[PDB]
RNA sequence: GCUGCAGUUAAAAAGCUCGUAGUUGGAUCUUGUGGAGGGUUCCCCGCCCCUUGCCUCUCGGCGCCGGCCCGAAGCGUUUACUUUGAAAAAAU
């Protein structure tokens, strides 16, 4: 099931077995490169690029018209942010919860949920570190953690 | 069931369910021995020969002797597909 | 049966449509699901009649394979069946049981009604549960007229039909008595039988 | 269930009632379609479960809407399934 | 050319040179010059099939093959009118690096990209045979003696563009690898 | 969370033979399972079987006859040394006239009556009888 | 009780969740014939790209009529596993 909830649902997605390019699609393996670059200059994370390209244009799977997954693209042009987006998205949640905690110190359910968020953060760091992705001296400390989000 | 001479050494040889292939021990008073007539295919009349079927007890008491006999009949000239 | 001389003729189709045997109930089983064609737009199922015919000729072939005709015991407890089974005992030499069944008729060597058949035709497997669960003690095959909602347990050749109490019960028994006599060779095929189905229908309040 | 169902050749109409993960090969329930608004005339192609407010590259203020499932169109004309 | 157009292949080759001169002389006259671009091939091979016939095979160099596919149905129709009775299939000449753990010397040389394995090539070559159509599923029957048939499903559109070519495909593939394939068509696409 | 894939495959085949089915679907699958089912088929305990591609781990459909009685896995793949093989086929097997121990050796996945023939031991996978 | 026990009611599952050591971890990266021992394919040699994987030598023996051919030296990325050898006092 989940890792911190009890529920256990299957709501994933399911790719087509036919990996071929969609026969009718106009866009070609170089135009999407520039579309991705332009979309990234506005400041969109990889997932947001993916959903924009999936709705507004016909490219269902960036990885199939191109050869690469859309993060190695932002990497091989010096555009990926310094730290991955999941860790940023979790640290942003933790700093959101800590403010509410200090404003009303009786929200014990917020205390429990904050404990859970910080543990997920540690579990994700510990893995990014042994992948040569973060400085092995990396750390998550509240007051440092706020400035981290920028 | 033979030995180093060949001659069989066995009280008897039980018969197996035709739908489950599990031998039918001699205290199973639910196994049945259905016996279905042939016809002569030109006049539509019974003529000597017939085809025999064995059905175990357990598959009979789980409600599956029906479809079993049906498939065993379709497997021969008794229904010839197109059901 | 696969050939032509055994295929359903268009007058039997009209008897079936007149008695309403194709009309089923509102419920279903997971075992009678291959006999249904579809479900009507008000909540009732429809019985495929070619499957009815194939199962009918299979039961006919099961009765014809019994040498002495007198051990093909024919049971029916509900009213709508009684008159039918009595005519069946007249048509072919079988042995009727119409009324209450008196448990232990097959498995008691002391009772005065102890009879040891070799086959068992029975209407309505749900209202005759007792003869079925007693056939489960003496290696006794079974034949039965089920419905859209009839539990299949200890039955072997299920002839789907209305049998909810109708002209359909009588029609089914009459047609089964025709086909046993035909393929045993006691009456000739495609000369219509002198008997009339209404000899097998029930007494609704008379006059 | 008859105790003898054959699984290598399922029903072409039952194979489409089971969840997308639970059928012999996985297959999405989504599709792509060519919407065509009245007025300004361009053939912009949209995902079904769009979850973005798309626009016509011209004279429209909106072209479809996000919902819990499939996007609902305003007045889009053709929206043919693109079938590749 | 017709002799220098089979590099790394022991250039003097009779039938490959003949087919080379034929195909590049169709590249010579400007009738079909805007979609053929004087591009090289690398080998060719004609062999029997199981229906008392014969068919020919063209080995393309790999990075060209996406451009050959852009024209392949018109170009093969042109070659078959020029080669009545025979069939032309385009496959790239893929390299296979033996399994380093212990099949050749391991020397910390390089990683053996997973694209250069055995099975990656053995399934890409299978998709090159069927080109006008598309693979839509696979299956394998393990027969009662350990033997294997590969069941391949091909797309339902493009039928008459491959329908008569199913039985040459089995021969050429049994030739290239050794596996006994059979091709069918799916009743419904869901 | 699915640590042992052979354990599921053999338990899945086994929970269905007792019920009386005629075909079973196994998911995921592997080279190991496919090799094991081949050993179970060369001897006649199951019928032929068909593997489904789906661009992930695949699925297998197996045709069962009634001849099978049990199959199972020994969960830690212990080592066996051809002098401790008898102490295994005397604890796991029902009689010295039928049944097979299946083990993986440097010469492939085989059954003990062949490991004795080629003079090698290895790691125990399971048994079927 | 490792083979091999038990934990609803007989003796017994921490009130509840998080968490480092410990224990456990999904799928995936090479196959057919000509001879040999054993049959009617399949299981010491080399062949579809590979087959002890190569190299390049040098000093010393094995060949032919100097010139050319093949055994040795490097080891193949490392382990666990399995099999064989060596080496292990007598008495019991
Ligand atoms: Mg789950
Ligand atoms: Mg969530
Ligand atoms: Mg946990
Ligand atoms: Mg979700
Ligand atoms: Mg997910
Ligand atoms: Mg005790
Ligand atoms: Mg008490
Ligand atoms: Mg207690
Ligand atoms: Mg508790
Ligand atoms: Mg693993």
């Amino acid at each position: 099931g989940r890792m911190h909830a009890p529920g256990k649902g299957l709501s994933q997605s399911a790719l087509p077995y036919r990996r071929s390019v969609p026969t009718w699609l106009k866009l070609t393996s170089d135009d999407v490169k520039e579309q991705i670059y332009k979309l990234a200059k506005k400041g969109l994370t990889p997932s947001q690029i993916g959903v924009i390209l999936r709705d507004s244009h016909g490219v269902a799977q960036v990885r199939f018209v191109t050869g690469n997954k859309i993060l190695r693209i932002l990497k091989s042009k010096g555009l990926a942010p310094d730290l991955p987006e999941d860790l940023y998205h979790l640290i942003k949640k933790a700093v959101a919860v800590r403010k509410h905690l200090e404003r009303n110190r009786k929200d014990k359910d917020a205390k429990f949920r904050l404990i859970l968020i910080e543990s997920r953060i540690h579990r994700l760091a510990r893995y990014y570190k042994t992948k040569r992705v973060l400085p092995p001296n990396w750390k998550y400390e509240s007051s440092t953690a706020s400035a981290l989000v920028a | 069931m033979q030995n180093d001479a060949g001659e069989f050494v066995d009280l008897y040889v039980p018969r197996k369910c035709s739908a489950s292939n599990r031998i039918i021990g001699a205290k199973d008073h639910a196994s049945i021995q259905m016996n279905v007539a042939e016809v002569d295919k030109v006049t539509g009349r019974f003529n000597g020969q017939f085809k025999t079927y064995a059905i175990c007890g357990a598959i009979r008491r789980m409600g599956e002797s029906d479809d079993s006999i049906l498939r065993l009949a379709k497997a021969d000239g008794i229904v010839s597909k197109n059901f | 049966g696969a050939l032509d001389v055994l295929q359903m003729k268009e007058e039997d189709v009209l008897k079936f449509l007149a008695a309403g045997t194709h009309l089923g109930g509102t419920n279903l089983d997971f075992q009678m699901e291959q006999y249904i064609y579809k479900r009507k737009s008000d909540g009732i199922y429809i019985i495929n009649l070619k499957r009815t015919w194939e199962k009918l000729l299979l039961a006919a072939r099961a009765i014809v394979a019994i040498e002495n005709p007198a051990d093909v015991s024919v049971i029916s407890s509900r009213n709508t069946g009684q008159r039918a089974v009595l005519k069946f005992a007249a048509a072919t030499g079988a042995t009727p049981i119409a009324g209450r069944f008196t448990p232990g008729t097959f498995t008691n060597q002391i009772q005065a009604a102890f009879r040891e058949p070799r086959l068992l035709v029975v209407t309505d497997p749900r209202a005759d549960h007792q003869p079925l669960t007693e056939a489960s003690y003496v290696n006794l095959p079974t034949i039965a007229l089920c419905n859209t909602d009839s539990p299949l347990r200890y039955v072997d050749i299920a002839i789907p039909c209305n049998n909810k109490g109708a002209h359909s019960v009588g029609l089914m028994w009459w047609m089964l008595a025709r086909e046993v006599l035909r393929m045993r060779g006691t009456i000739s095929r495609e000369h219509p039988w002198e008997v009339m189905p209404d000899l097998y229908f029930y007494r609704d309040p008379e006059e | 269930m008859p105790l003898a169902k054959d699984l290598l050749h399922p029903s072409p109409e039952e194979e489409k009632r089971k969840h997308k993960k639970k059928r012999l090969v996985q297959s999405p329930n989504s599709y792509f379609m060519d919407v065509k608004c009245p007025g300004c005339y361009k053939i912009t192609t949209v995902f079904s479960h769009a979850q973005t407010v798309v626009l016509c590259v011209g004279c429209s203020t909106v072209l479809c809407q996000p919902t819990g499932g499939k996007a609902r169109l305003t007045e889009g004309c053709s929206f043919r399934r693109k079938q590749h | 050319s017709a002799k220098i157009v089979k590099p790394n292949g022991e250039k003097p080759d009779e039938f490959e040179s003949g087919i080379s001169q034929a195909l590049l002389e169709l590249e010579m006259n400007s009738d079909l010059k805007a979609q053929l671009r004087e591009l090289n091939i690398t080998a060719a091979k004609e062999i029997e099939v199981g229906g008392g016939r014969k068919a020919i095979i063209i080995f393309v160099p790999v990075p060209q093959l996406k451009s050959f596919q852009k024209i392949q149905v018109r170009l093969v129709r042109e070659l078959e009118k020029k080669f009545s009775g025979k069939h032309v299939v385009f496959i790239a000449q893929r390299r296979i690096l033996p399994k380093p753990t212990r099949k050749s010397r391991t020397k910390n040389k390089q990683k053996r990209p997973r694209s250069r394995t055995l099975t990656a090539v053995h399934d890409a070559i299978l998709e090159d045979l069927v080109f006008p159509s598309e693979i839509v599923g696979k299956r394998i029957r393990v027969k009662l003696d350990g033997s294997r048939l590969i069941k391949v499903h091909l797309d339902k559109a493009q039928q008459n563009n491959v329908e008569h070519k199913v039985e040459t495909f089995s021969g050429v593939y049994k030739k290239l690898t050794g596996k006994d394939v059979n091709f069918e068509f799916p009743e419904f696409q869901l | 969370v699915r640590m042992n894939v052979l354990a599921d495959a053999l338990k899945s085949i086994n929970n269905a033979e007792k019920r009386g089915k005629r075909q079973v679907l196994i998911r995921p699958c592997s080279k190991v399972i496919v090799r094991f089912l081949t050993v179970m088929m060369k001897h006649g305990y199951i019928g032929e079987f068909e593997i489904i591609d789906d661009h992930r781990a695949g699925k297998i459909v197996v045709n069962l006859t009634g001849r099978l009685n049990k199959c199972g896995v020994i969960s830690p793949r212990f080592d066996v040394q051809l002098k401790d093989l008898e102490k295994w086929q005397n604890n796991l097997l029902p009689s010295r006239q039928f049944g097979f121990i299946v083990l993986t050796t440097s010469a492939g996945i085989m059954d003990h009556e062949e490991a004795r023939r080629k003079h090698t031991g290895g790691k125990i996978l399971g048994f079927f009888f």
